């Protein structure tokens, strides 16, 4: 509520009672309500023919790998040959169709302490449980969970230090909003949640001004948490609906249609619009159709020099990928040909 | 559980009418529900949902006309309807879903003729 | 523990520089007039002027620059307690000249303060008072009618500066001692 | 999401095996559902997530298809299994249906 | 990277800092400590100066604001005027709630008046004398010059910097026409469960219970501009006839301006100069929840002009906790809630309506 | 000047503005020499002149000597020069010597004037800070020989810089001295000194964190009423770089000259130590070594008294107990088994 | 807001006073706007801000209020001031037009 | 200050059709522009508005299958229509708002026959 902040561009610092939302983009420390109730719900998921689980987002599976020596010494200690496993996690992060169960009972043994003191290890059994990873052939993703856990925690608040996670009661196809927070002063707003964080500005009219991702969500974003979202079409969105992109005017560009076949399989973008290192961009009205993304270097590691777009805006939209830069679906190479360029195998 | 359609009827063209759906068994906020509408003698027919949080979409032949909504002390659906045309008449079904409709009502007839 | 803990900017850099100390601030050149300022208390300030009035104390003599000031944004209300109480003075408050000099009397403490009236600065919603002939002249252009022999000087002690989220106050009080 | 199903109608006796394929035009994760639907009553829902059978729906009816097309097999055909049947998509804004292929007595 | 803040906790002694949004609440500091320049003293009176050549003769301020900025300027706009000889005089009122929206705007000047000052705080030295022509800001002055040629909205806000001892406001005139309230001072923002929307003089509070609601709501003035709905928060699906704060009273089209039983309440006591909407029953009253109530209507005081209280109500479809509006006068009802017992006649009611 | 924003938690208020700030800066500051080839050749100079090594005045000068030792070593080597630096550590307190480091003319000509060989053991050794008072005993070392560098209220520049001293002095150095006083709470502090001051009815110490015990003189110019004041009265003494002021008194207590100086990180509180009472008789002892609460097999004494001291009593917060001021002593049990100080100041 | 013009029709003779009236439902606060249209042609402002006349137009137009009750008013009619006109209001949405009025010669 | 505008015709009930107004002498992202039609035989009617800041809004009986846009770069005002109807047949006009319609478009024709 209390607070004081400093602006360097105008020079001028304040105080005062008021609203803060802060870029989160760990401080935080994410473990579930009782180990013994997610015990018993992986148990009930797996008699029930549901194998796997495929993470909404990094956090989960940083939980999953926190909680899974305790939650198998649960599981190996009440009569239960099942191991749960914990990969790596591949954006972007696809939506499972399944949902695990509430259990009615909790199982009659163990102990509900966060952290288990007795490091006593199981025995690795052969009935895998297994968490996202590239094990899409021992449990494929039409028998896998999604967005089973709810948040439990809210607010304007920012001193916790702890988040509680439990099994949901009710089915659901929304991004939590319990960490989810926009804001809009001025001509400056942002949508952002732990992983996400989208910067629009006021120009002659509203627009996308630079984008941060360290994951590939595919929830939606909820419209309670988003500014102006009416008279807008799916087709303008430059972060496509698919990939929790909000559905809003400030999720637009002039001359931009949405990116569905944008570089999604790296591991962190940073969409801003402006050339790659040693590259021009011009406008001429023969250009080619839009199609996949394509780097600015080629595969021996060249720089192209020419680049065009048909009706696009300059600056030109980039991707900044820790492996290249990309360019968006309507800017295509002036001479060379594309064939040998490297593009985007995945869509939206 | 079991849902129950109300509320139609015949009505003349460019009148208005208001389905219902009462629900038993199930308390209506905190379910996605759709409405399903299927013309004599054609295939089943998407018409709108409300989210779980209050969210709503319409198919494209319904929108600017339709409004879908609900009630939180009487766990009722309800369905305005504004407008009617005569390629409106159909029988209208409630629905609840997660992930699959699971759970349908009986279908209400709504009928728009002179 | 510790309690005063603060940051320091460098609008050049855009560095911070956080811990726990002693901050000493530059309050000149500030709008101090617009201050809020909380003297003894109406009742109690009435009675120590009425009482420095039967006593031979004419006026006042000002410390500083803010003491007028209170005396300006006081005298109102104190005329309309005195006033309500069946007192005949009224305060005069007027300008301020450099350098501004020591007074050999101080204000005294009463033993019970005036029975009528409100307990609160800047509130109660009065009535501007009728002047009268005794005039109580807070420091001005007025070094005749009464000397600098019989004025005050020096007869208030702050109590609190605090700094409030939208306006700052002063809480004051009249000295025990000299 | 367009949902094109065929055949649009079929007929075969008791015991047969019979096939419904149902097509998307886009990707949808694994979000389809089948339905059956008998004259003058509500659907109701047979195959869901795919693969995954509904309880009380008997075994004799399995789903599942590699690739971008997915496909509904009737084990045994018994003579109370004659009725319409559609395929659903529940990943994307506007929900969609398919046109239906309705199985006959033969 | 450029904004920059931290956060206290004054009961655990804690400090957390980052990067961000900050929004703050100024509403409670509906303040004179401010100092206003306006475009500038030769072109606001160029500007006034074509104005009143034009046929308007007043202004309707959009909030105290812009009252404030008028009383802060006009002694100096004065001046210059006279300065330049010019028979003009520009007299400013007291504002009046609601704020009623005027149908005129302020030219922009070609060029400025070539005689006078060039700061707005440099210097206002010899006051100027009362002239036949008087240029009246908002006021009890309705019958020489009327609404219609009144005046609305001609200002934009720049730049709103915060000094070390005082605050400034810049401003500038409008070139082109609008509706909306003006976004430079406005500020937004939900996090969780709990959602806010405010300017200078709104602030705005919503919730998450089974639905998104109304929570409370402090006015100090009832403008009638048009929030903006790139400001706004799910702005789709509404209809402007739920919303608690009528879209004319410049309140957000969104469903976090809505409340389950109740709607739109376009005949509150919007006269009173500062409100505040909570939902509980008033002092000492208590109220039913009974189809066999009456319908609904003006709102109504609790108290008697007398200094009685009510302590009947009922309500046909409200949910409790009922709507209740606190101004200085008292603790007023919504349009819903009606006396039980006794006549209505016997209390006092809004007679305006939005 | 300098902006900054603030907090105060007793108060429950935040400000902002410009003004003087004084941190509690008892890393982030990088202490090293101005020049190393010159440090060298000054410590060269030093050794043909019968000066075997060096006592440290606080502990930046010991972090700077570790610092720097290695390449000082190597500058040395690479002159063909017999004579090997030796850092070791310091115990409290530090006491002073009569010598002073000698500028040079002219530094060595090899060597990298930039801030990589291990050098090897030579027969001859300039021992800094240590346990060596037996290879050069206390007056053949040099103390107080640099000189800091100065950026006054600033408090962004990462990095001090530190030169030979070219004339003598007695005080401690004022480049990172700061005290300050605002209403009713003072304080006067460095780099290992924060010392807590208040107004109750007349200025009088409230607490004190040392985690060093130095032996240079505070300056009067950075000390708060310095006038009408006599040595005897100061709590900390004049000889351990206490301040000569009358926020460095208590009522009812002198110097304590003979308090636990040995400990390695010292705390002044006016209260008791747990576990213990003391009262006012007219019927104790005189002023004596500071004794410890505890026992040597760790018994707890509970009757301690005072002639003519005030409550809360002075205690001394070290790592290993709690010691009592020299104005307190057991009631009943007799001193024999008492743990007592050997040190004075 | 709904308007309401009245007489739905009028017919004048030249040199005579005519004068029609527009009613709103409720209250607009000054927004009322006067048009003209000649058959086969774009409308164009003749009033504005009920009684603000425009520039370029005859002085002979004058436009009155009383009541949520507006009145348009020709001082002395010409043959070129024979075609239909139309009130609006412009203070909420939907921006509500008149039925209209044609001026006819006797 | 010169509004005109193009893409009226003959258009099959059920298709659709695209309107623009090209503006000469006003910049249409400072302005609100206006769209309003006229029956034939019939009085006038608004259909849509854009403020300055780029809100919309449309009339009941368009809702829903009329869009309206603009185009700083080319500077210009369109209106995309979506299944049309028969009662669609009118006179398009483009027309910009300071509190009255200070300049209007010529207009142009849309005709909805089978």
């Amino acid at each position: 509520h209390h607070g004081c902040s400093v602006d360097f561009s105008k020079k001028e610092t304040r105080c005062g009672t008021g609203v803060f939302v802060y870029n989160d983009v760990d401080r935080y420390k994410y473990h579930p309500d009782s180990p013994r109730r997610l015990a018993a719900a992986v148990k009930q998921a797996w008699e029930d023919g549901i194998c796997g689980i495929s993470s909404v987002s990094r956090m989960e599976n940083i939980m999953w790998r926190s909680v899974e020596g305790e939650l198998n010494a649960i599981l190996e200690e009440n009569g239960v040959q099942l191991t749960v496993v914990v990969g790596s996690v591949k954006n972007p992060m696809w939506r499972g169709p399944q949902r695990l169960p509430v259990p009615v009972n909790e199982l009659p043994h163990g102990w509900k302490a966060w952290g288990k003191s007795y490091f006593v290890r199981a025995a690795k059994t052969n009935n895998s449980f297994v968490v996202d990873g590239d094990t899409l052939k021992e449990c494929p993703l039409k028998h896998r969970a999604w967005n089973s856990f709810l948040v439990e925690d809210h607010g304007f608040g920012v001193f916790h230090t702890s988040v509680w996670l439990k099994v949901r009661e009710d089915y659901s196809l929304e991004c939590d909003p319990a960490v989810i927070g926009t804001a809009v002063k001025g001509k400056e707003a942002v949508h952002s949640d732990l992983g996400y964080w989208i910067e629009s500005e006021k120009n002659d009219t509203w627009r996308l001004k630079r984008a941060h991702l360290i994951e590939m969500k595919t929830c939606e974003w909820p419209k309670s948490h988003t500014l102006w979202t009416d008279g807008i079409e799916e087709s303008d969105l430059i972060i496509p609906k698919s990939l929790a992109g909000p559905l809003s005017h400030h999720n637009t560009r002039e001359g931009y249609r949405t990116q569905m076949k944008g570089p999604w399989h790296s591991e962190e973008l940073e969409i801003r619009f402006e050339e790659c290192p040693g590259t021009k961009v011009h406008v001429e009205e023969t250009c080619g159709t839009r199609g996949p993304s394509l780097r600015s270097t080629t595969a021996s590691g060249r720089v192209i020099e020419e680049w065009c777009c048909r009706e696009c805006t300059m600056p030109p939209l980039s991707f900044r990928a820790k492996d290249g830069c990309w360019y968006g679906m309507e800017i295509r190479p002036r001479k060379e040909p594309e064939s040998n360029l490297v593009r985007s195998m995945v869509t939206a | 559980v079991q849902l129950l359609e109300s509320g139609g009827g015949l009505i003349q063209p460019g009148g208005s009418l208001r389905l219902s759906c009462a629900a038993s068994g199930l308390t209506v906020s905190n379910n996605y529900m759709n409405w399903v509408r299927q013309a004599p003698g054609k295939g089943l027919e998407w018409v709108s949902i409300i989210y779980s949080s209050g969210s709503t979409y319409y198919a494209d032949s319904v929108k600017g006309r339709f409004t879908i909504s609900r009630d939180t002390r009487k766990n009722t659906l309800y369905l305005q309807m504004h407008s009617l045309r005569v390629e409106d008449t159909a029988v209208y079904y409630c629905a609840r879903e997660r992930g699959w409709l699971d759970y349908w009502g009986q279908g209400t007839l709504v009928t728009v003729s002179s | 523990h510790h309690h005063h803990h603060g940051c320091s900017v460098d609008f050049s850099k855009k560095e911070t520089r956080c811990g726990t100390g002693v901050f000493v601030y530059n309050d000149v050149e500030a709008w101090r007039d617009r201050y809020k300022y909380h003297p003894d208390s109406p009742r109690r300030l009435a009675a120590a002027v009425k009482q420095a009035w039967e006593d031979g104390i004419c006026g006042i003599s000002s410390v500083s620059r803010m003491e007028n000031i209170m005396w300006r944004s006081v005298e109102g209300e104190l005329n309309a307690i005195l006033e309500e109480n069946g007192v005949q003075l009224t305060v005069v408050v007027g300008s301020v000249k450099n350098p501004m000099w020591r007074g050999p009397q101080r204000l005294p403490v009463p033993v019970n303060e005036l029975p009528h009236g409100w307990k609160a600065w800047g509130k109660s919603y009065f009535v501007r008072a009728a002047k009268t002939n005794n005039s109580f002249v807070v420091d001005g252009d007025t070094l005749k009618e009464c000397p600098l022999k019989h004025r005050a000087w020096n007869s208030f002690l702050v109590e609190d500066h605090g700094f409030g989220v939208f306006h700052t106050s002063v809480w004051l009080k009249v000295r025990e001692d000299y | 999401i367009w949902m094109t199903q065929s055949p649009s109608s079929l007929s075969a006796s008791v015991g047969d095996r019979v096939t419904i394929t149902c097509r998307a035009s886009q990707s949808v994760s694994s979000h389809l559902n089948w339905y059956q639907q008998k004259p003058g009553k509500a659907p109701k829902l047979l195959i869901y997530a795919v693969s995954s059978l509904q309880s009380g729906v008997p075994s004799r009816f399995s789903g599942g298809d590699s690739g971008t097309d997915f496909t509904l097999t009737i084990a045994s055909l018994q003579p109370e299994d004659f009725a319409t049947y559609y395929c659903q998509q529940t990943y994307t804004i506007p929900r969609t249906f398919g046109q239906g292929t309705k199985v006959e007595i033969k």
